[PDB]
RNA sequence: GGCGCGCCGGGCCCGGGUCUUCCCGGAGUCGGGUUGCUUGGGAAUGCAGCCCAAAGCGGGUGGUAAACUCCAUCUAAGGCU
RNA sequence: CAGUAACGGCGAGUGAACAGGGAAGAGCCCAGCGCCGAAUCCCCGCCCCGCGGCGGGGCGCGGGAAAUGUGGCGUACGGAAG
């Protein structure tokens, strides 16, 4: 029984939601509980970086998104072998690993792999024992100095290059912009019917030249 | 326990050739047929 | 508060705010929005127009992800660029023209509505409108596609 | 001219270098391997045929394609499969009329 | 029942002009004695000890 | 190797070999019990490749299932309600008839835990599934590490929280865009996921 | 109780790169018809009964049924965490 | 995302997912194809040790399981041999 003048409106309370009703006065003890349990694993894990495993550039799929790098899943096979590093190793030595990751670019390979030949400069390795060190281990001066860093292991930030000011010209200012827009439009789109009549027209060409 | 003998025959002869045999089971003499290593397969009726 | 409300002072009052001829009965008009087309009528055809039917295609996954082009104006075109790109291109004799990257902002679209100021510019947009571009033209400045 | 890159039309997209890559070798699943080409028609001169596909066999020795497909296509499913199913049986016939002349 | 809506949220930029409001009003001494806190005798009211 | 010809001649089954096989197996199986021991499977290939591997310990059942659909167990008629649910005979029933196979094979042997089950044979008012049974306190069993994951609590009749492979056929569940309706961890998580207000603290 | 350390008895005698030759996959299941339930899933999203019931440059997915033709993407019908 | 796409005497009502940001984060093993003299597993008896999660080592011309297939390498991220 609607008054006067207001929006007409859906509301789906119609279910018996009271019995079904999740309340959050468990929040600030689940926040203390999350960082209680994330210090302990920071210290329990004690050189080590508190963030987990280093993880890649990897760029958004979708046509909202592409413009921004965010940091991915693992590090791709090709990433890996391009950059020497043997997929079971990588995990042990702090790399994540997902094999299911294709690579379809070159330029963010080589980002991923210029990232992984960082990596592989700045961590330092201890010893398996202390006492007996060996060849692809740190070296004793370092391995003092080594802490656990706080925040993602090479944080991933979106760079955008800067253009400077140019003179504009004339081919550019008198490239045809919207023009140019509407007439691929038009071309991608009667791209299919064009072929087929231009079969049929040489089709008729052939017809009657024979 | 021949095998037995035949490994205290080794250990003790090193401490101090393998004859033609059957082969049994359906996967290996199946695998050696379609192998052409076989001479002759002999096959269960039942 | 209930220190500040109406049923505070409609005590003692006996029908409490809801009259005696007319009761305040549970419902007398049906639950939520019913009667649309029987008996309310007169208030789906006088306050929400075009309610009842059908209209247009029905598109079955949709995804504003696909559908997604937001829009910048040339009023505001110089919004995203500091204040000093447009003193220095002001201030400079040599003809050099400032870029502005709308896809960095994160517009896909220049539209234009409005007034813009008499500077040589590039504006490296993904979608253009066509009087966008011939206000970028007639002010001098070019029109760079980006996909 | 100016070809700028463009978000839609034909060539849209932004150009990127494709690498080659060999492909993953999921993708190689159901290439007929010589061994299994070979367990299978064995598997075959042991136990022959079905009826559904010994009807359709005699529907394609009296040279019925259009109802051998038709018949193929209510009996196993997709007109791909029916077409499939249709071609090797064509070619299981074909064998049989070479084995019949020489 | 116990989903009453028992906290409410206040803006950030309300918040900070409620502490600066607080304590530039704890410098005025006649808003301090109005408060109630016997204080005549208090050097200066912007009271500052040395933080040793 | 043997295994290979075994499951590409299990393929096979219009041929007249396997059509002699099926039907004379399928009247044997009817002449026995209901819910009788095998003594090893009948299809070794499809026991190893569901789990079976030949030691101390499993062991395969032959069960009965009556085929058929599921008529609504009410009196004469009569579901006393509405229209839509007054339909008794042609309603069919939410798993499949191995899953019901693997449900009455465990529940009769409650102290053995379900591996997998395999397709045997049928005719027109029988089907007929043989069972993978392990018997977890075993100790060529509770001995063997890739094996005594079934010796544990958490797996204790997974024929009947539906977790074998034609338990789980039934549930819906599943990568994929066809799956939305129980995402989450299944389809009772799905819908109890969906239907709650998240009534926050500070809204 | 666990993290530290020593001694005995016992296990394993393990790896990586390149080149050459081999080898590679889960069936009354996939899928189709029909019927009933369920789904937001609409010429049928999922589940099940009955009938048909495969393939191997195959097969599934590519939110409007179907044919043709390119592409893209995974590898089902086995299992643990 | 979204009370959206969609469903619904398209009436009342119903109604997801992708993408993005976060919590957390970990991967793996078979059957098959194979190659290794079944190289494998259980149980009984004795000797030593330890025993209130019956376990470690040795000896049994001790008994079974298993070729209708156990173990070792190997699993789609390919893998094996030389
Ligand atoms: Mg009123
Ligand atoms: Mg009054
Ligand atoms: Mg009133
Ligand atoms: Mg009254
Ligand atoms: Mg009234
Ligand atoms: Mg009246
Ligand atoms: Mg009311
Ligand atoms: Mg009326
Ligand atoms: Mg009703
Ligand atoms: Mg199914
Ligand atoms: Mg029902
Ligand atoms: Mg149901
Ligand atoms: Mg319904
Ligand atoms: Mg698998
Ligand atoms: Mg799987
Ligand atoms: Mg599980
Ligand atoms: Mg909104
Ligand atoms: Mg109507
Ligand atoms: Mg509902
Ligand atoms: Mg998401
Ligand atoms: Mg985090
Ligand atoms: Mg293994
Ligand atoms: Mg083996
Ligand atoms: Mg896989």
């Amino acid at each position: 029984a609607p008054s006067r003048n207001g929006m007409i409106l859906k509301p789906h309370f119609h279910k018996d939601w009271q019995r079904r009703v999740a309340t959050w006065f468990n929040q600030p003890a689940r926040k203390i509980r999350r960082r209680k349990a994330r210090q302990a694993r920071a210290r329990r894990i004690a050189p080590r970086p508190a963030a987990g495993p280093i993880r890649p550039i990897v760029r958004c799929p979708t046509v909202r998104y592409h413009t921004k790098v965010r940091a991915g899943r693992g590090f791709s096979l090709e990433e890996l072998r391009v950059a020497g590093i043997h997929k079971k190793v990588a995990r042990t030595i702090g790399i994540s690993v997902d094999p299911r990751r294709r690579n379809k670019s070159t330029e963010s390979l080589q980002a991923n792999v210029q990232r992984l030949k960082e990596y592989r400069s700045k961590l330092v390795l201890f010893p398996r024992k202390p006492s007996a060190p060996k060849k692809g281990d740190s070296s004793a001066e370092e391995l003092k100095l080594a802490t656990q860093l706080t925040g993602p292991v090479m944080p991933i930030r979106n760079v955008f290059k800067k253009e400077k000011a140019r003179v504009i010209t004339e081919e550019e200012k008198n490239f045809k912009a919207f023009a140019s827009l509407r007439m691929a439009r038009a071309n991608a789109r009667l791209f299919g019917i064009r072929a087929k009549r231009a079969k049929e027209a040489a089709e008729q060409d052939v017809e009657k030249k024979k | 326990q021949e095998k037995k003998q035949r490994l205290l025959a080794r250990a003790e002869k090193k401490a101090a050739k393998r004859p033609p045999v059957l082969r049994a089971g359906v996967n290996t003499v199946t695998t050696l047929v379609e192998n052409k290593k076989a001479q002759l397969v002999v096959i269960a009726h039942d | 508060p209930s220190r500040l409300r109406k049923t505070r002072k409609l005590r003692g009052h006996v029908s409490h705010g809801h009259g005696r001829i007319g009761k305040h009965r549970k419902h007398p008009g049906g639950r939520g929005n019913a009667g649309g087309m029987h008996h309310h009528r007169i208030n789906f055809d006088k306050y929400h127009p075009g309610y009842f039917g059908k209209v247009g295609m029905r598109h079955y996954h949709l995804k504003r992800n696909q559908s997604f082009c937001p829009t910048v104006n040339l009023d505001k075109l110089w919004t995203l660029v500091s204040e000093q790109t447009r003193v220095n291109a002001a201030k400079n004799k040599t003809g050099a023209a400032p870029i502005i990257d709308v896809v960095r902002s994160g517009y896909y679209k220049v539209l234009g509505k409005g007034k813009l100021p008499k500077q040589p510019v590039i504006v490296k947009a993904k979608f253009f409108s066509r009087r966008a571009e011939e206000k970028i033209k007639g002010v001098g400045g070019a029109c760079v596609l980006v996909a | 001219a100016l070809r700028y890159p463009m978000a839609v039309g034909l060539n849209k997209g932004h150009k990127v270098t494709k690498n080659v890559s060999k492909p993953r070798h999921s993708r190689r699943r159901g290439r007929l391997t010589k061994h299994t080409k070979f367990v299978r028609d064995m598997i075959r001169e042991v136990c022959g045929f079905a009826p559904y596909e010994r009807r359709a066999m005699e529907l394609l020795k009296v040279s019925k394609d259009k109802r051998a497909l038709k018949f193929i296509k209510k009996r196993v499913g997709t007109h791909i499969r029916a077409k499939r199913k249709r071609e090797e049986l064509s070619s299981v016939l074909a064998a049989m009329r070479k084995a019949a002349a020489k | 029942k116990t989903w009453r809506r028992w906290h409410r949220r206040v803006n950030t930029t309300q918040k900070r002009y409620a502490i600066c409001s607080a304590l530039a009003a704890s410098a005025l001494p006649a808003l301090v004695m109005s408060k109630g806190h016997r204080i005549e005798e208090v050097p200066e009211l912007p009271l500052v000890v040395e933080d040793k | 190797g043997a295994y290979k010809y075994i499951q590409e001649l299990w393929r096979k089954k219009q041929s007249d070999v396997m059509r002699f096989l099926l039907r004379v197996r399928c009247w044997q199986y009817r002449q026995l019990s209901a819910l009788h021991r095998a003594p090893r499977p009948t299809r070794p290939d499809k026991a190893r490749r569901l789990g079976y591997k030949a030691k101390q310990g499993y062991v395969i059942y032959r069960i009965r299932v009556r085929r058929g659909g599921r008529k609504r167990p009410v009196p004469k008629g009569a579901t006393y309600g509405k229209p839509v649910h007054h339909g008794v005979n042609q309603l069919k029933f939410a798993r499949s008839l191995q899953s019901v196979a693997e449900e009455r094979a465990g529940r009769h042997c409650g102290a053995l835990r379900v591996l997998n089950s395999y397709w045997v044979g049928e005719d027109s008012t029988y089907k007929f599934f043989e069972v993978i049974l392990i018997d977890p306190f075993h100790k060529a069993i509770r001995r063997n590490p890739d094996t005594q994951w079934i010796t544990k609590p958490v797996h204790k009749h997974r024929e009947m929280r539906g977790l074998t492979s034609a338990g789980r056929k039934s549930r819906g569940l599943g990568k994929g865009h066809k799956f939305h309706h129980t995402i989450g961890g299944s389809r009772r998580a799905a819908w109890r996921r969906r239907n709650t207000l998240q009534l926050h603290r500070y809204r």
